[PDB]
């Protein structure tokens, strides 16, 4: 293996491989996260290239524990590695403290793992950005993590293709008094903007987090919500 | 424990009892000591249960992988050799004696005995276990060449029952298996059907 | 569009548009072979069909094949570089055996697919090795939801399908099967798709067929007589 | 242009240039001749001096009681290989208590030398060797190249301007198997003299001889001890 | 200690006592010895308490990871495999004896695991110090394909015999019923023993104790 | 860019050639061997009167019967000198006898080419060993390429060519140690830029029956009186 | 035995909205006294304490490692520790040294920093938690303390009666132990204050 | 510069270092191997570059195992390395499983070892091709060919070296599936004599060996007298 760093400083002080990884991320499928008073909603677009594909073979929304969930934007193969490591870290924390890991601690550990690949020998940075949702101490959380290793706490956010317009949409139509169902309606509407084709229950994925835990909605419920809208 | 295997023209007959004790207390009385390593290869186990079970699992894994690579059914001699290598490598730790018996198209029905120490040898009939010291004269006197398949099940049942009556560590039911080309035939002799 | 900088075409690092060129070249490494394979699944069976080429008369045709057996219930079709394909098959066999040893029961098809794709993803991050130039198709039977067809590509991506094709004529076969799907005899569909895309009527010795069935879960390879009977049925119907 | 800096790069014509440069290193050493009869093996070496105030460099080394070698090329590599050979012979005599056959030693040398020519950031051994030995099958002369390839010879010359000696040996091969020790030594001296410039001659200062035989351990003659062999020449 | 398990026509019944001693003095009177491993798999432990606790926690975490990756309910054979392999790796220095049980897509399964890595698959099992007194009851009164209530009564009788006939066992009885459609965790099921009522009044009136120094730290 | 272990088209290692180039920038050392002993003489490059001459040592004692004179990159010779001392002491410990000058030279020169990618480059220092053993006085020369030879009179350093040319006519086999000292001093005076004044030179001898000896100021004055 | 080399006695008792923890004050080497004011109860928070009994070197080592870990935890998390989490942390720390164990047996007593609900528990040599509702004891005089507490403890004790009960139990228990005693220190942990007292005991 | 490392794909999906390695095999002298009804026969033309070398120098036929023989072409040092690897693999198999390694297994293991060198920049691919021949009473006669890229195949008759095409054209005319080893021994020598080019490659020597049931399953060098008989037949056919 190569023992030298492949990421180095530019004469203007920029780390360029990180910029290229962000360029890779900005070309992925859209994702939306909204935090309400009762829980968090994550939505993503799941358009596929052909009808021969099995729509239920792989999922973008995945549970880390009983109360934490992930979505991503970027490259799928890197997302799988990150998901595996996040699950292992949560299990280690549980083994030590006999208590479920809080969201803000999992985000920190995952961010440190993502940063290790920027200052290590012979490897390239991850090309994915992550949205994490959780429920702790009777209140919800929503975090974002970048390929560089920096994380932020948001109320509503959009990522992927055409995310500036998504952020403007969320800014104009967000207030702190939303219930979870109004949040789901707003998330689906935000995904509707800049969508290609006619959307059904088979080409979007939704996940919710509240007091009972994290769960991904079944296609029947997505059909109900789409009919309502 | 009393285990035994007998060769006949076209296959092998394996027999065992079903008692496992811990001191003078019978922890289990319906134990199954005949384990299939492959489709037509079996082992009978005596000694520490942990050691024999772990070694049988390891050899099952290795033999299955070898068979998948070679695209052929394995030989009895191969499995005997794998058992021999593991038993000899760790002879200061394991306490296990084994009888290997099977049928392969190249050489027919064969039986090997791997005692404590990792030795390996082929025999026409092979007995093993703690209770086998009481049936050496019987099997020496009664065995003859040219036995049929049905004359080897009766001989096995008689020898095992005689070992069961006199040993304190042997008892329960008698489990028999006949291995030949067509397949494996398994049966159990309960209390009424055990010879008296 | 198409810009580059640094060593981004010689190792696996990002280009100014977030692309990995050395992974895009490994996909063209597949088409160098010049063969095409199809895989179809029905209500109770799964079938894999491959093209068999014997360019030399002195070659032993028994040793020239692209159908392998991973476990007694799983079957494989490999396309691309031959040595890479042998390496991937010999790795998958070991992974399946270790899963069975460790967890006490037979590996599912999708978990084996996951493990292979996880292995393949590493080569696109570490810069001291290159990706393998091959694509894998797996078929099996799972006792709860029936036949399973899965595909892996050298980028680390894996998926499950109703019908798929790999090789040089992948694009044409995709449109053919899309039209056909937009089954009890899937073998006829696979053979006619291959014939249509290749513009050749096949002799019994020019293709290989492997199947798994709900009633016969074990992976088996049809002989030349059965393929000939199927081809005669194609000709008559 | 770009195919000649590493030992792990193939030229478009299917050649490795670093091996060829290591070959070029050998052809700049002083000449050495080796030849054998039915009963003896002989090595003759020509030594060089930097100036009239410096002693001539050694070129014949002891490897074992029945094996000796002669060198052409880099000196430190020769010392490394000689120590490896001595250790192998000692190990064989310790374990089996009999002398190591010469061919089995040459196989070991080739196996050791091939490894550097395949890995990144390593270099071939830039030394060529002539090996004279005797065992149960009679005399043996072996010749070794930096490319890990070895040859078994009837007679052989290595070093700078060694083509003339090779031509002389090719002309006179037929008499070698019947010659006794003195005639074989004189033949080797004539072949070595064929490489000298017309203004120089052989002398007791720049000539070294090494002989091994059926009932004779490997012996080295230098300085005045080579006077009897030079007497009667020409 | 006394731990028992039985297989009936629809599932598993497991039972244990609640006394924990240190030498010949009762340390804990409400110990818990039935451990969660999976929503369909449970374990009863005997021997050294710390070893059983850590072993079960480790195996539970590993099964959680495996089930998250595959997406299916785990199997009892998997947990049995990992337990027996880990126990054999340590050559018998982990004094844990385990009764493992669960229901999966194949049906009810019940195993017994020993400190050296042995394993038995049986229709009824007992372990502990009072294992013989309960095995007597199982040998006397067991029939195949019982109902739920009959199996619960049988397990209660076995545990009660172990409590009353052995010095290292006592206090209450805990039951866990695993079925294909449900899971019952009765805690406690029976209270065979009660503490006698105090006759005197030994309350210490204020000012009985003499004090040298005193300081107050207002938080 | 190229590695440390690449051959040139005419079969030479580049790094050894560059180290040999670096040798020719050091001060001039001259050693003479006679049947009565061996003598070593070396320069000193005093770059300022504020420096202390006695802090410059280019002639060291490997052992009571072996001395060394060095030139080239001076800081690199410390490792070689340390190893030489250690090997001589190890030989005495194991065999209870004094090492030979040739054996010391082999042991030191076995470290010459032990570098790669531990050392990363050759040494670039040239050494003259002078000793007395069972065979008598002996003078050895060792260079960065790993080759060592035995000499009768040698000159190393920046002015090696003219010094060797003069030694060609001066030397003869029957010289006395006193004549050798005078001749070496005359050659050093010829090749130096400054004036020889018993402060910018260093001189040592090894003779049978007595240990390695370093000349002091008074002896230097007495000998230079004749020149 | 190794646990009796230095001696020692510690206990914890639960009241109504309050807890009490007591320990003896003596450091000696077998049958010889060295000092009196030896510390065995350490604070691990605003309303949380841990008491160590056993071998003095292991007492001090365990206390210092536990403070190390607790400080790092509180710096990362940004909140106060909970009694369950502290018990699990101590069990992990003790089990890590299986086959080489520390010779101590801790006792933990505190209030929930969110609801102020009492918590008392005790761990064994190799870290097996054992949570009770009435009282926990540890040390060389465990039998005497069990006897006294089974008879004196009653549910729903206010701070005054709890203080009297624990004082009497500890005094009468350590009066019958040769290598424990010579002073008793009592901490009463309550919602809004902590009270530390030293009792008058026999010094022989 | 896509052709400097073995871990770089060309913009069209090729690894040029392996092709440059095969160009080294393409410059070597031809060796052929013929499988017949009851054995396998190997034949090599060994060029002599001087009259000073002894007869039997630079052997290109190796005995990998009692029942397994090998014939190489290309760089000789790489071939002599691979022979040692194959010897170790066969020995390890006999020590684990107690019986002789099947040829189809040894071929696969050696092929995987060879392919392991075409993935990294820290090593270079082998520049040698070779043939493995065996005969077993259970498995019949078997012939396998291995490639610097790592590909292994089974053949009825194969040729490797500079004269592959002419040798294959001559082998295709034999109908070898119905005749024994004695006829094949003459046929291989004949093919070798007609494919040689004596005006550019001035001198050469013929080397032959077989494995079969006439040797009771042992790989051997052809006895001398049979070799001179075959040489005389080939020369009179060439006339």
């Amino acid at each position: 293996g190569y023992s030298f760093s492949l990421t180095t400083f530019s004469p203007s002080g920029k780390l360029v491989q990180i910029e290229y990884a962000l360029a890779a991320v900005a070309g992925g499928a859209p994702s939306v996260g909204i935090k309400a008073a009762n829980g968090v909603v994550l939505a993503t677009e799941k358009k596929q290239k052909s009808i021969l594909y099995d729509e239920r073979s792989v999922h973008k929304v995945e549970p880390i524990t009983k109360h934490i969930g992930l979505v991503y934007s970027g490259m799928g193969p890197d997302y799988r590695v990150l998901v595996h490591r996040a699950r292992k870290l949560a299990q280690q924390y549980y083994l030590v403290y006999q208590e479920p890991i809080p969201t803000a601690q999992l985000v920190q550990r995952v961010a440190s793992v993502m940063q290790e690949y920027t200052q290590s020998g012979g490897v390239r940075p991850f090309g994915v950005s992550l949205l994490i949702c959780g429920w702790n101490e009777g209140r919800p959380y929503l975090f974002q993590s970048d390929p560089s290793g920096a994380y932020f706490a948001w109320k509503a956010t959009a990522m992927g293709k055409n995310y500036v317009n998504g952020k403007t949409f969320l800014e104009k139509r967000y207030n702190e008094d939303l219930e979870l169902e109004d949040a789901i309606h707003t998330a689906i509407l935000t995904l509707k903007e800049s969508f290609e084709g006619q959307m059904t229950e088979d080409n979007i994925e939704v996940g919710i987090c509240n007091e009972a835990g994290f769960r991904r909605l079944t296609p029947t419920e997505v059909k109900d919500y789409l009919a309502a809208i | 424990t009393t285990i035994m295997a007998v060769q006949f023209d076209g296959g092998v007959v394996l027999g065992a009892d079903s008692r496992t004790t811990t001191g003078s207390y019978i922890a289990n009385r319906v134990t199954d000591k005949l384990t299939p390593i492959h489709d037509r290869i079996f082992c009978c186990r005596s000694g520490s249960a942990a050691d024999t079970q772990a070694v049988a699992d390891a050899v099952t894994y290795q033999l299955g992988f070898h068979s998948i690579e070679l695209n052929e059914p394995p030989l009895v001699h191969t499995a005997a050799s794998l058992f021999k290598e593991m038993c000899y490598r760790y002879r200061e730790d394991l306490m296990a004696g084994i009888i290997i018996a099977g049928w392969d198209p190249q050489e027919g029905g064969q039986g090997y005995s791997v005692p404590m120490g990792g030795m390996m040898v082929r025999q026409s009939f092979a007995i093993g276990g703690s209770g086998s010291s009481y049936i050496y004269g019987y099997v020496d006197a009664t065995y003859r060449e040219g036995m049929t398949k049905e004359e080897c099940l009766q001989f096995t049942a008689n020898a095992l029952a005689l070992a069961m009556e006199r040993d304190g560590s042997s008892g329960g039911v008698i489990r028999l298996a006949a291995i030949a080309e067509s397949g494996v035939e398994r049966q159990v002799l309960l209390g009424d059907q055990i010879p008296k | 569009r198409g810009s580059s900088a640094g060593f981004d075409r010689h190792i696996t690092i990002f280009s100014p548009e977030g692309r990995l060129y050395q992974v895009e070249y490994a996909f063209k490494a597949i088409n160098q072979g010049g063969l095409t394979s199809v895989a179809v699944r029905g209500k109770d069976c799964a079938v894999i069909v491959t093209q068999k080429k014997v360019p030399d008369k002195l070659l032993d045709s028994s040793t020239v094949t692209h159908l392998f057996k991973i476990t007694e219930n799983i079957g494989c079709v490999m396309t691309g570089m031959t040595a890479d394909s042998r390496s991937q098959v010999q790795r998958a066999r070991y992974e399946a055996a270790n899963w069975k040893y460790k967890y006490g029961y037979e590996i599912p098809v999708d978990m084996l697919c996951k493990r292979i794709a996880d292995i393949s993803q590493v080569y696109t991050q570490n810069a001291e090795m290159r990706p393998l130039g091959c694509c894998m198709i797996l078929i099996g039977i799972d006792e709860e939801q029936g036949p399973q067809v899965y595909k892996c590509d050298p980028a680390g991506y894996y998926c499950g399908f109703k019908a798929t094709a790999a090789g040089v004529k992948q694009t044409e076969s995709t449109s053919f099967l899309e039209k056909k799907v937009k089954f009890e005899q899937t073998v006829e569909t696979a053979i006619t798709c291959l014939s249509t895309v290749l513009s050749i009527d096949f002799k019994p010795s020019e293709i290989e067929v492997g199947v798994v069935t709900v009633e016969n879960p074990k992976f088996r390879i049809l002989t030349e007589a059965e393929i000939d009977a199927h081809l005669v049925a194609l000709a008559e119907r | 242009n770009q195919y000649d800096n590493d030992v792990t790069v193939w030229s478009p014509q299917g050649r490795i240039h670093q091996i060829e440069y290591a070959m070029e290193a050998v052809k700049q050493g002083s000449a050495t001749v080796g030849l054998k009869s039915k009963t003896h093996a002989v090595l003759v070496a020509l030594k060089r001096a930097q100036s009239e105030l410096a002693a001539h460099q050694k070129k014949i080394l002891h490897v074992d009681n029945h094996i000796g070698i002669s060198i052409a090329g880099l000196t430190a590599d020769a010392r490394l290989l000689c120590n490896f050979m001595r250790q192998e012979c000692l190990d064989s005599r310790f374990v089996f208590d009999r002398p190591l056959p010469v061919s089995r030693l040459v196989s070991l040398i080739g196996s050791k030398t091939q490894i550097p020519t395949q890995r990144y950031g390593r270099r071939p051994y830039g030394v060529g060797l002539l090996i004279a030995g005797y065992d149960d099958m009679g005399p043996h002369i072996f010749q070794t190249c930096p490319s890990a390839n070895y040859f078994d010879c009837r007679a052989m010359s290595i070093g700078a301007r060694s083509q003339s000696a090779r031509t002389y040996l090719e002309r006179h091969m037929s008499e070698f198997m019947e010659c006794n020790l003195n005639e074989l030594v004189k033949h080797g001296l004539r072949a070595l003299r064929e490489t000298l410039p017309a203004e120089q001659d052989l002398t007791t200062k720049n000539v070294s001889i090494g002989i091994v035989g059926k009932d004779l351990e490997f012996t080295i003659y230098d300085d005045d001890d080579v006077s009897p062999f030079l007497e009667g020449l020409e | 200690t006394t731990i028992a398990g039985v297989v009936y026509k629809d599932g598993i019944v497991l039972g244990a006592d609640t006394r924990a001693t240190e030498g010949m003095v009762v340390a804990d009177k409400n110990c818990s010895k039935i451990h969660f491993i999976s929503p369909n798999i449970y374990c009863c432990g005997a021997g050294t308490a710390a070893d059983t606790d850590m072993t079960t926690q480790l195996i539970s975490s590993n099964l959680e990871l495996h089930s998250l990756s595959t997406g299916r309910l785990p199997r009892v054979v998997t947990a049995n495999r990992m337990l027996k392999q880990m126990l054999f790796r340590y050559q018998g220095y982990i004094g844990a004896a385990l009764v493992l049980g669960g229901v999966d897509v194949t049906g009810p399964h019940l195993y017994s695991i020993y400190p050296h890595g042995s394993t038995d698959k049986l229709p009824y099992v007992t372990m502990g110090s009072g294992s013989l007194a309960a095995m007597a009851v199982f040998e006397d009164k067991f029939r195949p394909d019982m109902e739920e209530e009959e199996a619960k009564n049988l397990v209660s009788e076995a545990i009660a015999a172990g409590i009353f006939n052995d010095l290292g066992s006592g206090s209450n009885i805990d039951l866990c019923v695993i079925s294909k459609n449900k899971l019952d965790f009765l805690r406690p099921y029976t209270v065979p023993n009660k503490k006698g009522t105090r006759l005197g009044r030994y309350r210490c009136e204020k000012g009985t104790t003499a004090v040298l120094t005193e300081k107050i730290t207002p938080l | 860019d190229r590695g440390v272990n690449t051959f040139s088209p005419e079969g030479r290692l580049f790094q050894v050639e560059y180290a040999i180039e670096a040798i020719k920038l050091g001060s001039t050392a001259i050693g003479i061997q006679t049947s009565e002993g061996v003598c070593l003489a070396v320069e000193k490059r005093i770059t300022s009167p504020l420096m202390e001459p006695s802090s410059i040592e280019k002639i060291v004692e490997i052992d009571a019967h072996i001395g060394c004179a060095m030139s080239g990159l001076i800081a690199d010779a410390k490792t070689l000198i340390d190893k030489a001392r250690v090997e001589t002491q190890n030989h005495w410990f194991t065999y209870n006898e004094t090492m030979t000058v040739e054996s010391v030279t082999q042991a030191v020169s076995n470290l010459a080419l032990q570098f790669g990618e531990a050392m990363s480059r050759p040494f670039g220092v040239a050494l003259l060993f002078g000793g007395v053993d069972e065979k008598g006085p002996q003078l050895f020369h060792m260079d960065p390429s790993g080759t060592f030879v035995q000499c009768d009179a040698r000159a190393i350093g920046s002015a090696s060519e003219g010094a060797q040319s003069s030694l060609q006519e001066v030397y003869h086999k029957s010289m006395t140690l006193k004549e050798a000292i005078k001749s070496s001093l005359i050659i050093l005076k010829q090749v130096m830029e400054e004036k020889l004044n018993a402060t910018n030179i260093e001189l040592a001898t090894v003779q049978p029956g007595q240990n390695f000896h370093m000349f002091t100021k008074e002896e230097l004055e007495e000998v230079i009186k004749d020149i | 035995s190794i646990m009796s080399y230095n001696g020692g006695a510690v206990m914890a008792m639960k009241g109504k909205n309050c807890v009490a923890i007591a320990a003896d004050r003596r450091f000696g080497i077998q049958a010889q006294m060295v000092t009196t004011d030896f510390q065995k109860i350490f604070p691990m928070g605003d309303r949380l304490y841990i008491g160590l009994a056993g071998l003095a070197t292991d007492v001090q080592t365990v206390a210092q490692r536990l403070k190390f870990r607790l400080n790092l935890y509180e710096l990362k998390e940004g909140r106060q520790i909970k009694p369950y989490t502290l018990m699990s942390m101590v069990a992990n720390l003790l089990y890590e040294k299986r086959f080489g164990p520390y010779y101590t047996e801790p006792v933990i007593a505190g209030l929930d920093p969110k609801t102020f609900k009492p918590f008392i528990c005790s761990l064994d040599l190799i870290g097996c938690p054992m949570v009770t509702d009435d009282f926990v004891v540890s040390g060389t005089c465990a039998e005497q303390m069990y006897g006294m507490c089974e008879s004196l403890w009653e549910p729903n004790m206010d701070p005054d009666h709890l203080f009297e009960t624990i004082s009497q139990a500890m005094l009468n228990a350590v009066d019958r132990d040769a290598v424990s005693g010579m002073g008793v220190i009592v901490h009463i942990i309550e919602k809004d204050k902590i009270t530390t007292r030293t009792l008058k005991a026999r010094m022989d | 510069g896509y052709d400097l490392s073995a871990s770089t794909f060309s913009p069209d999906g090729r690894v040029f270092q392996v092709e440059y390695a095969m160009k080294a095999v393409e410059n070597s002298s031809t060796a052929i191997g013929i499988r017949c009804k009851d054995g396998v026969v190997f034949g090599v033309e060994k060029l002599v570059l001087s009259k000073l070398y002894e007869e039997g120098s630079n052997k290109r036929l190796f005995n990998v195992d009692r029942h397994v023989g090998m014939a190489v072409a290309g760089l000789l040092a790489d071939a002599r390395s691979l022979a040692d690897i194959a010897r170790e693999e066969a020995s390890n198999f006999r020590s684990n499983f107690g019986y002789n390694i099947p040829l189809k297994h040894l071929a696969d293991r050696v092929a995987m070892y060879v392919h392991a060198y075409t993935l990294y920049s820290a090593v270079r691919p082998f520049g040698c091709s070779f043939m493995l021949g065996s005969y077993s009473v259970n498995d019949g006669a078997q012939l396998y060919m291995i490639d610097p890229s790592g590909v292994s195949y089974g053949y009825w008759g194969c040729a490797i070296g500079k004269a592959r095409q002419a040798a294959k054209t001559e082998i295709e005319k034999l109908q070898m599936k119905e005749m024994t080893c004695r006829d094949i021994v003459k046929e291989v020598a004949k093919i070798i004599y007609i494919v040689h080019d004596e005006v550019k490659d001035k001198a050469f020597e013929l080397e032959l060996s077989w494995v079969g049931e006439l040797t009771n399953g042992r790989h051997e060098i052809v006895p001398k007298d049979i070799r001179e008989e075959a040489e005389k037949y080939a020369k009179e056919s060439l006339k």
